């Protein structure tokens, strides 16, 4: 898949409060041109949102599950039909779980050691959480000792610095409130205003 | 002949004889209902004749034919902004940026439509996209 992150270059870290609220915001983001949608599991009954957005896999969208803390949460995520699993932390149980079911897993990392342990588990594509603390100097510092790790930061990505991240060497970026905050038509506009800003650096 | 009437309409457009040029394009559309060039030209002629309601219709018929002119979507934004459908125009300026995110004009003019529609945040993000492009 990996290429699918270098193609679309942006992931919608979608958090919501209800199941109907979440279906709206994903539809708006997809109309805005963003095809990687990460449905966080802090949304109540997110294992049903991902199976209820299954028609967008025909329209060309990659719907996945994000912020996954337990591997038994990962069961409901795989069985729902998610196409990638995202977690803010490195949990080797979930990595075994995802390798063996055949699902892409993106672990949460913040330190060099946290990255090496995630590398020994086979991963070369990590989430860098929270990006508003490590910063693009981190990504540019890991370019040397670990020339294989590709990063997808989350939290700390807005259109004032979205080119800073990329011109340091990230694979894609995840945007939370600065893409989903707003009316289900405002959200579509925020996506095209963000997918265009990216296409410039 | 389908081409020749378009060429006549362009020549009449050069002499400011605008309404006569619109007559020429329309005869080129009877000749070939799919000459999307004659459609796009007719829209920009009516926009100056200020037949803005009939103008947006021809622009829509042009976008229907060749769905990916950032020229055509940006030009339908001018007509729908003047006509008053300020949200139908922001959706059109959006499609134009979905097609060329280097269009400095279409980004500037989307932030102006949004500044009047309410969302200063959405507009301020668009304004800075345009300033980012051209010097």
């Amino acid at each position: 898949m990996e290429e699918l992150f270098k193609k679309h270059k942006i992931v919608a870290v979608l958090r919501a409060n209800s199941v109907e609220e979440a279906k709206e915001k994903a539809l708006a983001v997809f109309r805005g041109g963003v095809h990687l949608i990460e449905i966080t599991f802090t949304v109540p009954d997110a294992d049903t949102v991902i199976k209820e957005l299954s028609f967008l896999k025909e329209k060309g969208a990659i719907i996945g599950a994000g912020t996954v803390t337990s591997l038994e949460q990962c069961q409901k995520a795989v069985e729902s039909g998610a196409e990638f699993i995202v977690s803010p932390h490195l949990d080797p149980e979930i990595s075994k779980f995802c390798k063996i079911n055949g699902v892409f897993y993106m672990p949460g990392v913040m330190t060099p050691t946290e990255l090496v342990k995630a590398m020994k588990l086979g991963h070369t594509i990590l989430k860098l959480f929270p990006g508003e603390v490590v910063g693009p100097q981190f990504v540019k510092a890991m370019k040397g000792p670990f020339p294989n790790v590709k990063f997808v930061p989350t939290g700390g990505v807005n259109d004032q610095n979205v080119c800073e991240w990329f011109k340091a060497g990230v694979l894609a970026v995840g945007v939370g409130s600065a893409l989903v905050k707003g009316t289900p038509e405002q959200v579509e506009m925020l996506a095209v205003l963000f997918v265009a800003k990216i296409a410039g650096c | 002949s389908a081409l020749a009437y378009v060429m006549l309409g362009l020549l009449l457009s050069l002499l400011n004889r605008l309404s006569l040029a619109a007559e020429a394009y329309k005869k080129a559309i009877e000749l070939d209902p799919n000459d999307a060039l004659a459609w796009l030209l007719l829209g920009s002629v009516l926009e100056k004749l200020k037949r803005l309601d009939e103008a947006a219709e021809a622009y829509k018929k042009a976008i229907e034919l060749k769905p990916n002119d950032a020229s055509a979507w940006k030009e339908l934004g001018k007509v729908l902004e003047k006509l008053g459908r300020l949200d139908e125009a922001a959706k059109a300026y959006a499609e134009a940026i979905k097609l060329d995110p280097s269009d400095a004009e279409a980004a500037k003019e989307l932030g102006k439509v949004l500044e009047k529609l309410g969302q200063l945040e959405l507009a301020e993000r668009a304004y800075q996209l345009a300033i980012e492009l051209d010097p």
